[PDB]
């Protein structure tokens, strides 16, 4: 509500699935990323990035209210968490990664 | 499993 609103972004898919999330990202160019809202427990939202003709999906955690993709590096919320990994080389937060939140999916 | 975020990176090992 004019705060941490996520639907105002283009990388936020919220009620989206894995195959669905990558549907756009896979179709989109490399670096394309998005975030969905759903899980089961050890997480809240899920981040999906198109890197290497593939879409890497991860279940964000809500540590003390902070959102984190790797759980090692978190932020205030999603925007702050997704609008930072775009600079923070995933290779440091993720694993065999070598990029960052390049582009959204609604773009 | 492969259909969901199989915890790719976070606290493995």
């Amino acid at each position: 509500g004019h705060m941490q609103d996520l639907s105002v972004h283009l990388w936020y898919a919220g009620p989206m699935e894995r195959a669905g999330a990558e549907s756009i990202l896979a179709n989109r160019s490399d670096g394309t990323f998005l975030v969905r809202q759903r899980v089961k427990d050890a997480a809240e939202f899920a981040i999906s990035i198109k890197y290497n003709v593939e879409v890497k999906h991860i279940k964000i955690m809500t540590a003390e209210g902070l959102y984190r993709i790797t759980e090692k590096k978190a932020f205030r919320g999603l925007t702050e968490l997704v609008e930072f990994y775009q600079q923070n080389s995933l290779k440091d937060c993720f694993k065999s990664l070598d990029t960052t939140l390049q582009f959204p999916f609604k773009e | 499993d492969t259909e969901v975020y199989e915890s790719p990176y976070a606290d493995p090992e």
